[PDB]
């Protein structure tokens, strides 16, 4: 029924954003300069 | 009819179940529609069903929190039963209970029930316990009142009532804050072997009654410490209902002679009157150290009376012991026959995947800042158990509670629900416990299925195509093998210069085959031979035939032939001790196991001819330093992860890289890209990588390998045809 | 068993030991069996303690007073006959024994027949395969290879019908049949227990498997047969029967399958030495187990003991450089010592091989020891075709394909060689016909090509050297 179909579609929701590369790259530099600058001063 | 059984669930949602397709058309309910679960003493519970492509048909999955509202356990069968005449509800009271609501005070509906039930459209039953998650603080709740009857879909423009002291947990309830299979990261596929051998013999002790057939009553579990062997033993008592009993050598060693086999005597005693039971023994090695290893009496009373409590087992109905050590070979060979501890299961080190997984398991109550990837974690902590990723989440948390809760709180027990969901953990925390953590077993070989596929690898591409006809036709085309008569080959050999991408040839295809690699280094076979452990060889192989389906790669195979001398040496040949296990361990293998062994040298010239008989490592396989096209394949697949400028000449740099291996095209690339992010980095104090970078890159990165040593691999391979 | 004594304090151990045979004889006739003996009664070399030697006394004097009680018999098991006080070896005690050991392809069969008595097979289920498949396993491991595809079928099915209560009705085991995928599974699950152990058998080559060597087949009929068939014309003659044989020639030639073949056809256990054993008693010092292979052979009688690879010792010394000694080492003298020890009418016919009979020890060929001597040159060209022929009966072969032709062209191959291209041409035939579903038989062009990828493993060299030392021996 409908109700039953709204509550699954709110199950799904959460099921799905809770349970779904040059980002590392991005990270991985952000940190290598900070050390760096840590280290200098 | 309707009957399903309880099984474990992949979607951990308080409200979900999911079944197989052909289950939802016999029972005639569709995706998102509500049904009813009715299990043991009266007692149902409403949810909605879902599907997957998981579910077997006969099973229905479902996560703990159902389980413990219809007083069922895993093995168990329900009824299912669709519902489509659930409406919302009007009014409902829920209300904490006590076990949880310990050093915690302020609105706890604001914190965590509205967040619950806000948007979330949940069918709920009076009676029904869920666990609500955040703050650190998981706290669950009990619907006490609710005006439709008896079950209901909480709405938004619903009234959600809290008024009242905590409810003490009943008799008839477990907390579900208790340790379970949810709380076990890595380490899955062992836990499932373990679950079949032991959650039948305990949840039906019926059917093991009437039909002609043995229960497991031991198994041994190995591995580092920390990794998870203890909260195996546990989880399982948990799930079961078996009543656990713990025993560790080094306590009772500490007895006085007489005490030690008194204990231990009881410990069995009271099993079988509390069975069905289970005995968990740690330290087995300690308790039951190799008789031929000591020297002292009661060392070798005690291991006497572990083994007649074992044997008595035939007689305590419905008790099955494990045990736990460090080695699998480290105890006493008596208990290891048949009867006894006839099974056994390697726990091991958990991988990447496992340990992102316990990072999660350990984060479940952590409220996590944007910044935080415990992915990128799981793959720095190399060397880390569970022990160890477990400290690093409690060391982040307490870091950021420090921060800020501790600037804000008393020194106390209690603190207000409102602070505490306020307080979130930022990757800077993370880190910093990462510093501050150090591996506990960072030496000891880890074996995984490798993320390496065949898009990893320039050049080669007819090497990639035969091992997938070495590995996988056997098993995938078997009536063809049979009909003409083929004996299929057990494992290749690689030779060539180093650096080409033979450990990813490997990898690739135990990837594509989901089949674990392990990784065998000269280092060990060099110690082996000097360390007169050759019994080491047959651990080897073993790790194989439970690691399977696996590839068995032996690296290094010259080291053997070296350590006799090499390029010198007596006057004899490459034969020594530990070939001769190693080629009689082959020999003893099928290949209907799904182990296929893979060997790699650096010196063909000099490895023992017998590794190369019918049976053995028959095939060879030449792999020369990339060609053309293969050096531009090889750069082109390392910048697969990042933007390339327009102006950089893959091409120009692969015709200089003449004599460069994959290797030394690799480290050109990632210090392009090294380059290219310090830039990116200075900008901020850029998009893509200039043709700068690798010209810059060109100035620092060699060859491995020289003119002279090419030539030699090449006339080696031109003297075999 | 042993554990249930040496748990016991001392004074409680000797009288619960002592107790037992009190039992048997007051109930006599009976039997007592001790289990895990060599725990109870260890090699006096393994214990020093005061109390583990008393033990042992005690034992001792109970199966000397089996004198007077009467209508009592002691059966004791071990895992080795040599791991327990030798004294209890003494005439009279456990003088008699009997060796189990493992069963073979068909004791195997035997035994899952006998564990699936109660159970219902489907009619896919074929124990021979699993009994052939099941190799280093014990009866043990094929009870628990039973249980464990029974117990598969049951979850399967048993929790599907949901049948949770204290009985099973009997129309649900009645129609529960366990499958030849169920089988399979536990075998991968499985794992024997006597992977290690030393196999002895009837090997199951025939002489039909053997291509060429018509008058080698003949000779080893006169060798090994006529000893044992027509004992009685051996004395009228004065006819003393050769002890073994000595094979040499190119290696890959059949020298195994000969030694296997006429064990075979005289239904004689088959066992089976092979170099890396040689070097593991030569590189270890441990020639003492030599004395316990031939001692095997001489339970096992009638047997054939084959020793492969007798040069592989003298090659690891170095072979053609080592240093300046002889032939002469650890583990050959030993086996010298045993077949000239070896009883004529203890049906043990000795068979070795070597690749290098310039550095065996010339001792081994005087009568008693391997004084017969058959070369074993590379195949003819009426053997390979043969061979080719032996080597394709299991697989379908196209009528294109010229045997005679491969043979001819194949003249410095061995019979290891032409099974190579066999299986050359066999891999690529299974290559074609997967293809063609994305072919019924072996065709002339998969010969064609497994040619120009094999090559002879014995080079003129050898063969030169061969053909030399067997002119030498006229
Ligand atoms: N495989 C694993 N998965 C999840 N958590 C684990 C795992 N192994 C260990 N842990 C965690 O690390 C800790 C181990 O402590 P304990 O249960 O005493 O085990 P041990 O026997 O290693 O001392 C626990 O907090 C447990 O939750
Ligand atoms: N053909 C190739 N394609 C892509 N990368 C390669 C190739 N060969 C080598 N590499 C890179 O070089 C590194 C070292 O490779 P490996 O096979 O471990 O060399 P080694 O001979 O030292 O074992 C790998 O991590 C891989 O990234
Ligand atoms: N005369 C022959 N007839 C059939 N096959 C043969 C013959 N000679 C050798 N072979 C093949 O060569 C392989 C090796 O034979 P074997 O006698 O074991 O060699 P070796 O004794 O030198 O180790 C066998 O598996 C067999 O298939």
């Amino acid at each position: 029924t409908n109700e039953a179909q709204m509550a699954a579609a709110a199950a799904l929701a959460r099921l799905e954003q809770k349970q779904s590369t040059s980002q590392d790259t991005i990270r991985n530099q952000v940190r290598k300069e900070l050390q760096a600058e840590a280290t200098v001063s | 009819p309707n009957r399903l059984i309880v099984d474990e669930a992949i979607n951990e949602d308080n409200s979900v179940v999911s079944l197989s397709q052909p289950k939802m058309d016999e029972l005639q309910l569709f995706r998102g529609d509500t049904v009813l679960l009715k299990g043991k003493k009266r007692r149902e519970a409403v949810c909605i069903v879902l599907s997957d492509d998981t579910c077997s048909d006969e099973k229905i999955r479902m996560n703990r929190v159902v389980r413990n509202n219809l007083r069922v356990r895993l093995g168990d069968v329900i009824s299912i039963q669709p519902c489509p005449d659930v409406k919302y509800g009007k009014r409902i009271h829920v209300l904490p209970i006590d076990d949880t609501v310990e050093g915690i005070t302020g609105n706890l509906f604001e914190v965590y029930l509205k967040p619950y039930f806000l948007e979330a459209y949940r069918p709920i039953r009076k009676g029904d316990i869920f666990l609500v998650r955040g703050g650190m603080r998981a706290v669950e709740f009990k619907v006490v009142e609710t005006d439709p009857s008896p079950y209901c879909i909480v709405a938004p423009d619903t009234v959600i009532h809290c008024e009242g002291e905590p409810i003490k947990r009943e008799d008839e309830e477990e907390s579900l804050n208790e340790v379970g299979y949810d709380d076990i990261g890595g380490c899955r596929k062992q836990l499932a072997q373990i679950k079949e051998m032991v959650e039948l013999p305990l949840r039906h002790p019926a059917l093991f009654k009437a039909i002609g057939v043995k229960p497991p009553r031991g198994i041994l579990l190995y591995g580092p410490p920390g990794t998870g062997k203890t909260l195996i033993a546990r989880a399982v008592a948990n799930e079961t209902g078996a009543f656990f009993f713990l025993i560790n050598g080094p306590e009772i060693m500490s007895k006085l002679a007489g005490e030690s086999e008194s204990n231990l005597r009881k410990a069995f005693e009271e099993a079988e009157k509390n069975a069905p039971a289970i005995i968990f023994i740690d330290e087995l090695d300690a308790i039951a150290p190799k008789r031929e290893k000591t020297h002292g009496e009661v060392e070798r009373r005690i291991v006497s009376q572990l083994l007649t409590l074992m044997d008595g087992l035939k007689q305590r109905a419905h008790v099955i012991v494990m045990a736990a050590t460090n080695r699998p070979n480290s105890i006493d060979p008596a208990l290891r026959r048949f009867g006894r501890f006839d099974r056994e299961v390697d726990i091991g080190i958990p991988d990447a995947t496992g340990r992102l997984e316990i990072l999660q398991i350990h984060t479940k109550n952590m409220k996590l800042a944007d910044d935080v990837d415990l992915e990128q974690v799981a793959n720095e902590t190399h060397g880390h158990v569970g022990a160890d990723l477990a400290a690093l989440c409690s060391e982040a948390a307490l870091q950021a509670i420090r921060k800020k809760m501790d600037l804000i709180d008393l020194e106390d027990e209690t603190i207000d629900a409102e602070v505490m969901n306020s307080l979130a953990v930022t990757m800077d925390d993370f880190r910093w416990a990462l510093s501050q953590s150090n591996p506990s077993a960072l030496r000891e070989t880890v074996v995984e299925v490798p993320q390496v596929t065949w898009e990893d690898i320039g050049g080669l591409e007819d090497v990639k195509r035969e091992l997938q006809e070495l590995v996988q036709y056997p098993v995938e085309h078997p009536d063809k093998f049979l009909k003409f008569g083929m004996t299929p080959s057990k494992g290749v050999l690689f030779y060539g210069p180093p650096g080409c991408g033979k450990t990813l040839l490997a990898k690739a295809i135990a990837n594509e085959c989901q089949a674990n690699f392990i990784s065998i280094k000269g280092p060990e076979l060099l110690t082996m031979w000097f360390g007169e452990s050759e019994a080491n060889v047959r651990e080897i192989f073993d790790k194989a035939r439970q690691a399977a389906p696996c590839v068995l790669f032996f690296d290094e195979l010259d080291s053997i032939a070296k350590a006799r001398g090499g390029n010198i040496g007596d006057g004899g040949g490459a034969a020594d001790r530990v070939i001769n296990q190693i080629l009689t361990e082959m020999d003893g293998m099928s290949t209907k196991k799904n182990v296929f062994i893979i060997g790699a040298t650096n010196r063909p010239d000099i490895i023992d001819p017998a590794i190369l008989r019918p049976g053995r490592l028959d095939q060879l396989i030449y792999i020369p330093l990339p060609d053309e096209k293969s050096r531009v394949a090889i750069l082109k697949a390392n910048l697969r992860k990042s933007p390339v400028a327009k102006d950089v000449d893959l091409e120009f740099l692969a015709k200089m890289t003449n004599g460069f291996s994959g290797a030394d095209l690799t480290e050109i690339c990632q210090r392009a890209c090294k380059l290219a992010i310090r830039e990116s980095i200075e900008s901020e104090i850029v998009p893509e990588i200039r043709r700068d970078h690798f010209e810059e890159a060109m100035r620092f990165a060699r060859r491995s390998v020289s003119d002279n040593d090419i030539r030699k691999y090449e006339m080696f391979a031109q003297t075999l045809q």
